[PDB]
């Protein structure tokens, strides 16, 4: 599947819960993990759009309340092509 | 004052509390003469000809009227010997 | 970003509580001072079990009424004291009054 | 709107302090007490 | 396990009954008990971390209603080893 | 005997009392007599389950108008084969 | 060990004296710090879900005051295995 | 390991949930699902004290709302031997 | 297909009722119908998160009104592994 | 120019944050025991 | 090294929090253990000056506020041929 | 020297402050200068116990009033071998 | 010479700005501008003592109400030898 | 030299701070060390007559706000030889 | 300050009552160098190099101003010679 | 302790 979900969040230690709720929670790929400055860290899944959907669901309850907490999480099922350029496609 | 070189640093572990957080650097007027000990009140690196003051005013010098010192550095020499 | 989203458009300050207003049942690592979310250790009312009545309950027990005196040094740090030796000595004979109460033979200042 | 369980069950007619021999006869005996 | 777990009680009879409650309810071993005086008297178990941490709570509910009860309560996980020869290791 | 029962008493002419009454009440052995420190004294009787029961009821009724008083009466029907360890099993 | 206990601090000071206070309480490895910016730094640590949990705590305690503090302590006793390529392996 | 978590639900709905809540949470082990008659399902997990606090602690919250619900989450950190002789040791 | 969709009924004409809806309404394989007694029946569909949103639905609808009811329609996205073994297999 | 102040995660924003407790000393004998200076601290947030 | 840092505690639960606390925190050796009487206990260590005074300061914060808490917590940097004497050579 | 002294500042200058004042006021081995981000720079000094003691004082008081002022000075004397791993050998 | 003018800043305009008054008001080398982070540019300067004081004076006054300002300036007359290496050799 | 000076404390460090004081005060010879009951301790020292006020005096300065306090420092120039017999003439 | 090994203690029975219950220790800036004595206001044992303060400050140093001693041991040093 | 008893149970500062 091609569908994001994309969980923000102040820190790692949110992000780190947001990713294991997230990948526990339904059938989606861990596809990278940004430190973008100024606290902030982007978990980001791809998988099916159902996936996705309870994946990203999942991730902001979890990591809700923990460390400074959740600022976004946002899916879209389908990317434009060029928006996959500046998408990680492994995580580093 | 006195024109003493730094030699090198001192640590007592065990110096009294009103001694506060400061550093203490062992001093000579010459390579050989008796070494002394002075609250290092300016940052000395060792090898520094440096100013050391007497001891009421020593205190003053070091940061506080009532704080224990008998000698102090007040300045480093722009240029000795 | 969901379907629903998109046609629509159309805590405590610190994590560890403070440590003069909380005392913990057990210390060291049993300490539950500080929040550690996540996987825990920790167990809900709802979870019954191990600790509480189930440990509690086991054995019978009858607490007498028997609370008596500490015969101890730090029981006795008020006990009632004699009045001061004091000293009317002359002479050099380092002979301070401030200090701690030094005590000659027969309870003398010394 | 169907809400329950029509079966009416013995087991859930209650529900969905300890009976002993040591019950019996408490009050007229007359000996050696445990507590 | 070399998690320890010492619960001090004033007397005897609430040790006993702490250290009893301690075994029953978690994995643990009775490894001493010392009379500290003044009638401290102090029973520590060696176990599993958690299974320390359990048992000491359930021990500390236990024998808080017996007697004088409990003065403390506490869990070294990770025990140094200078202190492991002060602690009773040995049963006796 | 398995059952444990155990007298807690402030000094040791309150305990002594404790010990004939309970021993005197049904069939129970005195296992031990424990100076726990800071006049505390612990008596111990090993017996079947019923007569532990009556003896500890006994020794708690005999010792609390006797001296100080009593700390505790506890009975344990079982100890774990670990508090064994710890209790004595002849008096000295 | 797999489960994870990661502590996020304010600066690198309280994450320093996190990750020793954490490796001194409990068997468990400094798996990383990482530095997600704004001034927060994760420590995560790696053991058995009680080493985890002491650690955490342990480390908690130590960091509250040193520096200008903590922002998360976390546990997470068992990871999914897509989580474990954001995770650092070894502190480096 | 040898804690014993237990939550039984009305139905096999609300333990399936449970189980996969459990299971997740943290490293312990489905060692039996049991039809108790009347509707009643247990799901009897066995892991580390650590593991089966948290991982029931997971299964009595997802399964609250889940069907006809729960009815007991219960841990014992250690079962006695007889009691280990009426406990599943594999699902079937 | 790893999600699980899962309807519980009163009695086995709601859930035949119910299985027909969600194997005809979504590409959902149906792995079993488990007596769980008391007169609940469960029947469990296995297919995609969308697949398995769309059938459990369509169940839950069709087995509302049919004989004693639904009693649970719950979907599971991801299936840990453990939980497999108390799940019936597909020639189920 | 869109509606987003949001607030700034640095050690200068950080520099009122709420903070513990600070620790004390009930330590006897010589071990330059200053209670007046920065705050020094020892492994598990000790005054030092 | 000859220095001394002796932490008083009221019970031996403070003792050995304060001697792990303060084995851990610095280079110093865990001399002894000693129960003064009237639930009086010291842990001595003995060091370098400089691992003493963290060590002591580690082990008062430590001890602090376990059970009935610390006396006393005092360092002698420099320790006479006579005090020797009254001084444990090793732990018991 | 084993022993860590560290020193954070909300920026530079206040840093370098510290770490002349450490290297000056004691036989210390300046290890490292760290960027956490956020304008947090941590010094970091290797050195005898008393020696780092000696200078981590020195080092907070010369630069608590220079620039935006200190965050944290802390002494560790025995650092674990865990978190020797994540603190660097020779300065960059 | 071997003094050290810094003179860190809000911004890089107001550095730019420290740092042309510095060297035009002094015999004194740019030896290195640092981003921080948070927005902090330390200048720094490095000649004879009373060069340094002078130019560290006159950049002071000229960064002071450019941009968001000085956040600090200072002068350190002799640097320790360990100093020397957290310190730019050129400026980049 | 035959005189006695002795001093009392409620505990064993402020006894320590006392005899170690004492002993560095001036030439006495520690002869023994006692624990009294109750958490008295009490350090004796046997020198000349001035040794031994000097020393006294000195140690009770010492140990006045160490621990839990003194309870009495006492001197006796020439003791009864009835009252050598209830000395110790070696500390153990 | 001065870096001077302790070598014994004094004794004074007749000291001024103005020097409290303190100890006095004979110090020396080497084996052979004149003997100075000393307020202890730390407790150093024979054969300790030890940093002595001069005026005005020992007087705070042990006790208060009012204090007399123009020496105090200040502290004892972690290594020398 | 006295018969009785066990029938029935059935100053200055310094």
């Amino acid at each position: 599947g091609i569908a994001l979900g994309m969980i923000e969040t102040r820190g790692l230690v949110p992000a780190i819960e947001a990713a294991d709720a997230m990948t526990k929670a339904a059938e989606v790929r861990l596809v990278g993990r940004q430190f973008v400055g100024g606290g902030y860290v982007t978990v980001l899944v791809r998988g099916e759009t159902g996936a996705v959907n309870a994946a990203v669901r999942a991730g902001a309850d979890a990591c809700e309340r923990v460390g400074d907490g959740l600022v976004a999480a946002h899916i879209i099922a389908r990317v434009h092509s060029e928006v996959e350029n500046i998408l990680p496609k492994a995580p580093q | 004052m006195k024109i003493m070189q730094v030699e090198k640093t001192l640590v007592s572990t065990n110096r009294i509390a009103d001694m506060g957080h400061k550093p203490l650097l062992v001093v000579w007027e010459k390579p050989g003469a008796p070494r002394q000990v002075a609250v290092d009140a300016i940052g000395c690196i060792p090898g520094d000809w440096v100013l050391c003051v007497g001891s009421s005013a020593a205190r003053e010098a070091a940061g506080s009227k009532s704080y224990p010192s008998d000698l102090t550095i007040i300045g480093i020499i722009d240029q000795w010997n | 970003g969901t379907p629903e989203f998109r046609h629509a458009a159309r805590k405590p300050e610190l994590v560890c509580a403070p440590r003069s207003d909380q005392m913990d049942r057990v210390s060291g690592e049993g300490k539950e001072r500080c929040h550690i979310t996540g996987d825990d250790w920790s167990v809900n009312k709802h979870i019954t079990g191990t600790a509480g009545q189930w440990a509690s309950g086991r054995n019978p027990s009858m607490r007498g009424n028997a609370r008596v005196v500490e015969t101890s040094a730090f029981a006795n740090r008020n006990v009632p004291k004699p009045e001061k030796p004091g000293s009317k000595i002359t002479g050099s004979s380092g002979n301070d009054t401030q200090g701690s109460l030094i005590t000659y033979s027969g309870g003398a200042r010394g | 709107m169907p809400t329950d369980f029509s079966i009416q069950t013995p087991a859930r007619s209650a529900q969905n302090r300890i009976t002993g021999p040591g019950m019996l006869a408490t009050g007229l005996i007359t000996g050696t007490p445990e507590f």
